[PDB]
């Protein structure tokens, strides 16, 4: 559900050239929670 | 007649504005298709007269 | 008589300061056509 | 067991209960009609004009930057572009109205152009069993909505017999996969073919 939600944010900006200030603050948010969940994923599998 | 006075002027006040029709906003002109599609124009003319 | 006590509300929901909004107008009419009984039945027709 | 791109399907409905496949002629009679298939035992229906390949499938915002501008499986809440496999053109929702009763029910026909205005449809899950993001399984109930008109491809029972139209009534639809990616040098159904050993002709009352 995060994966499509970040991908459709790309398609809105895939036509635009530059990115304004508020566009990045949103996109800074979604990856900061994405790095949290991949790290929380791998601790389910860091042990073999 | 008062109820249909309400169903009409609601959709008039949901009509997309003219400056967005000058641009090619396909979503905004999709709605302007639908409201014009619903109502026949000559029905209004007997009401307006 | 009873149904007219909602449209006078909703005509304040999309029209403000003598201007129409966009984001509410594009979602009231998408939802108003899911239940076509909500229109008056003479045009749902005479 | 799951649907993908570039594999023909056949839209069939259900109405006693009776399964109506959806076909259209093309090259003359650009509109679409229905054809039953529940009585295949006494009369074989015609599947020649019912094949439909899914040659593309995008997300909702994904085609938005196609319009201003190999085998991907597909989900609910995606968009879809059907192709009529015999006539090599695309299904769409048309401008006119074959209802003539102020029903605001649009008529479904075919289109030669590859413009993306009315050629596209979005699917939706029927109940709350599945939802957005899930794959379409084989044999699931679907609701198909226009992109340009935002109406539903539904069967209509009002004007005498049955026909298909785009208006504000939702109708369940089975997608029913008919032919996936076949291997080369082998035969499947729908193959036009010859029978040598010298052909198997008829005469040009020719029986």
């Amino acid at each position: 559900r995060l994966q499509e939600s970040i991908s459709d944010f790309y398609w809105y900006y895939s036509g635009k050239d530059v990115i304004e200030e508020q566009g990045k603050r949103n996109f800074s948010k979604a990856m900061s929670v994405a790095k949290q969940v991949f790290n929380s994923l791998t601790e389910y599998i860091q042990g073999p | 007649m008062s109820f249909y006075a309400a169903l009409i002027d609601l959709l008039g006040r949901c009509a997309p504005e003219m400056h967005l029709i000058q641009a090619g906003k396909g979503e905004a002109l999709r709605i302007r298709a639908i409201l014009r599609s619903l109502v026949p124009l000559d029905d209004l003319v007997g009401i307006i007269s | 008589c009873g149904g007219e006590r909602y449209l006078d509300f909703l005509r304040f929901a999309v029209f403000v300061n003598g201007e129409s909004v966009e984001e509410n107008a594009n979602v009231v009419v998408r939802l108003l056509i899911r239940k076509p009984e909500c229109f008056g039945p003479a045009l749902r027709g005479s | 067991q799951f649907l993908r791109t570039d594999d023909e399907v056949v839209l069939q409905c259900s109405a006693e209960q009776l399964k109506l496949c959806l076909a259209a002629e093309g090259f003359g009679n650009r509109l679409c009609f229905l054809e039953p298939t529940s009585n295949a035992q006494n009369v074989p229906p015609d599947l020649a004009i019912c094949c439909f390949t899914l040659e593309q499938s995008l997300s909702v915002r994904a085609l938005q930057e196609m319009l201003a501008n190999g085998h991907r499986t597909l989900l609910y809440g995606h968009a879809i572009l059907l192709r009529h496999a015999h006539s090599r053109m695309y299904l769409s929702c048309l401008t006119t109205s074959r209802s003539m009763t102020d029903k605001l029910a649009f008529d479904v026909g075919l289109q030669e152009d590859a413009t993306g205005e009315a050629c596209w449809w979005t699917m939706h899950p029927a109940s709350k069993q599945r939802s957005e993001g899930e794959k379409v399984r084989v044999g699931d109930d679907l609701i198909l909505v226009s992109v340009s008109s935002e109406r539903y491809l539904h069967l209509s029972t009002a004007s005498g017999e049955l026909q298909v139209d785009a208006s504000f009534m939702q109708t369940l639809w089975n997608m029913n996969p008919i032919c996936s990616c076949c291997e080369e040098g082998y035969v499947t159904g729908g193959h036009v073919l010859r029978l040598f050993h010298e052909c198997l002709t008829i005469s040009a009352q020719r029986r």
